[PDB]
């Protein structure tokens, strides 16, 4: 899920650059445990 | 997109910003400079080399790939608060008082310091130091007969162009070895009494130079962009500016001094 | 309600006046000054702590709250008789000959006298002389000697714009201690025998001072009323101006001389 | 007393905060200070 995102620009003087940057929330899950098992040596 | 490029209307204020010869001691009295875009190379040299080579000498490629190449400047500073803001013409003096005094220091860190080639000086502005170039020395006890002979083995040709630069330190010397051998009136008028053009003086010179300078430091600036922000917390600016420039030697020219 | 306010047209009659560098043998040669209200501190603060920081040195705040303070000034005089009133340009010269004369020497007795924080100088006025200051001393038998050491100790930065003030018995030593040396011709240049600016001489001061008093001494001066009144019993009038100063120092850039 | 005020809006980027900051100027002082005491046991 990607809920939201908010984008924006500004200047850093000492270096020149512009950043141009970016943020958003997300979050990730598995809906059960018994779903995903892991292999090994 | 909401970058906006310079004016260029603006642009030519700062071109004869960057390159300026009012103020008293600098090598910038006797030093070639420019503006333009569009020269790639020292515009003289033909003209130069034949002529040494009328001469035994000619010239080695102390400086490699003649065709400039772009290095980078930096400015910042920080206005103390808008109220020097709140006015307009005391704001416009004092930036230009600021630039012209921080671009010509800037150049002349990077020839005459004992630096030499390391330390302060970044290591990407670090082949221009002339000590790190590659001239000759002339030695001497005596500081005034010593220059005669180095004045005297440039090219004839280009001997009418030349000047020497001194130390402050060492131009309370050469009044004192005059004054015991006599000529104290000449003293006090150095450019008569070593047929020369332009003698220079200041401080951050350590050792003592001669050269046709006009021919032989050829450079050129060119501006890029000029920033201006506002910072809430304090009550400052921040305004800075950056450019590019480049710079170039040919030491057969010039003659180090170094007496004892 | 019967008061009115001087003209504003009337008033910058007054700006230039209070201001002024005609006059021959004065700090206002070199120092800085201005007429603008909305300046309230020195301009150039930033660019000179930052270069300072530099070097090992940073300022130590000797000025208390940067930011002005209004200081009052007040003038008096006694015009002869009307029979000067009667005519008219004669009258004009005379003023301005007065005012000038008075406020550039009222504000060169607090900085310079040996008044020395007391006595005659009023006790609201009581801070501001430089030997209250805080200044470091340098010391040395020859003068000459003496100052070079004192030129040289000042950051690198700033040397290029320094200027020394001294005193006709002062004046007199040097060329003394010269002619002994030799030198004789280049005594009597004084800015080539020091590569200095704007050498300054007069007989109010009693010891030497060295440093860049460009940015040092920073003032501004402000006018607020002109009156006039007839007084009858007599032929006078009573003229008079009153107007309110304020100055500053950073006595970093500064140093003092003391020889014996 | 109150001289005259300075508003102005401020966003720090890297952060995310928005600031809002104020000043003004001021001082004040009593007229006369023999109308005033102190009391005390």
């Amino acid at each position: 899920n990607y809920d939201g995102t908010t984008y924006d620009t500004d200047k850093d003087v000492k270096k020149g650059e512009y950043l141009f940057v970016l943020t958003a929330w997300y979050d990730q899950q598995r809906t059960l445990d018994s779903a995903f098992r892991i292999a090994k040596a | 997109f909401n970058i906006q490029e310079l004016p260029t209307a603006r642009k030519e204020v700062f071109k004869e910003l960057l390159v300026n010869r009012e103020l008293p001691q600098t090598l910038r009295d006797v030093i070639t400079i420019t503006d333009d875009e569009h020269v790639e190379s020292i515009p003289a040299l033909s003209y130069i080399k034949d002529k040494l080579a009328t001469n035994g000498i000619e010239l080695s490629l102390n400086g490699s790939s003649k065709y400039f190449d772009r290095r980078e400047g930096h400015i910042y500073t920080e206005v103390a608060d808008s109220v020097v803001h709140g006015s307009d013409r005391t704001l416009d003096d004092l930036l230009k008082e600021i630039f012209i005094n921080e671009c010509v220091s800037y150049e002349t860190t990077l020839l005459l310091d004992k630096n030499n080639a390391s330390g302060l000086i970044d290591k990407d502005n670090q082949d221009l130091s002339l000590y790190n170039q590659g001239i000759k020395e002339v030695s001497n006890t005596s500081m005034y007969d010593g220059i005669k002979q180095a004045m005297k083995d440039i090219p004839q040709t280009f001997r009418r162009k030349v000047s020497v630069v001194m130390n402050t330190e060492h131009h309370d010397k050469l009044i004192k070895e005059l004054a015991q051998m006599g000529l104290g009136t000449l003293a006090g008028d150095l450019t008569k009494l070593f047929n020369v053009s332009h003698v220079v003086v200041t401080d951050d010179a350590q050792d003592i130079f001669v050269g046709d300078f006009g021919h032989a430091i050829y450079a050129k600036y060119e501006p890029i962009m000029y920033n201006k922000k506002k910072q809430a917390l304090k009550g400052v600016y921040q305004f800075a500016l950056n450019y590019v420039f480049d710079i170039k030697i040919v030491p057969e020219l010039l003659r180090i001094v170094k007496v004892k």
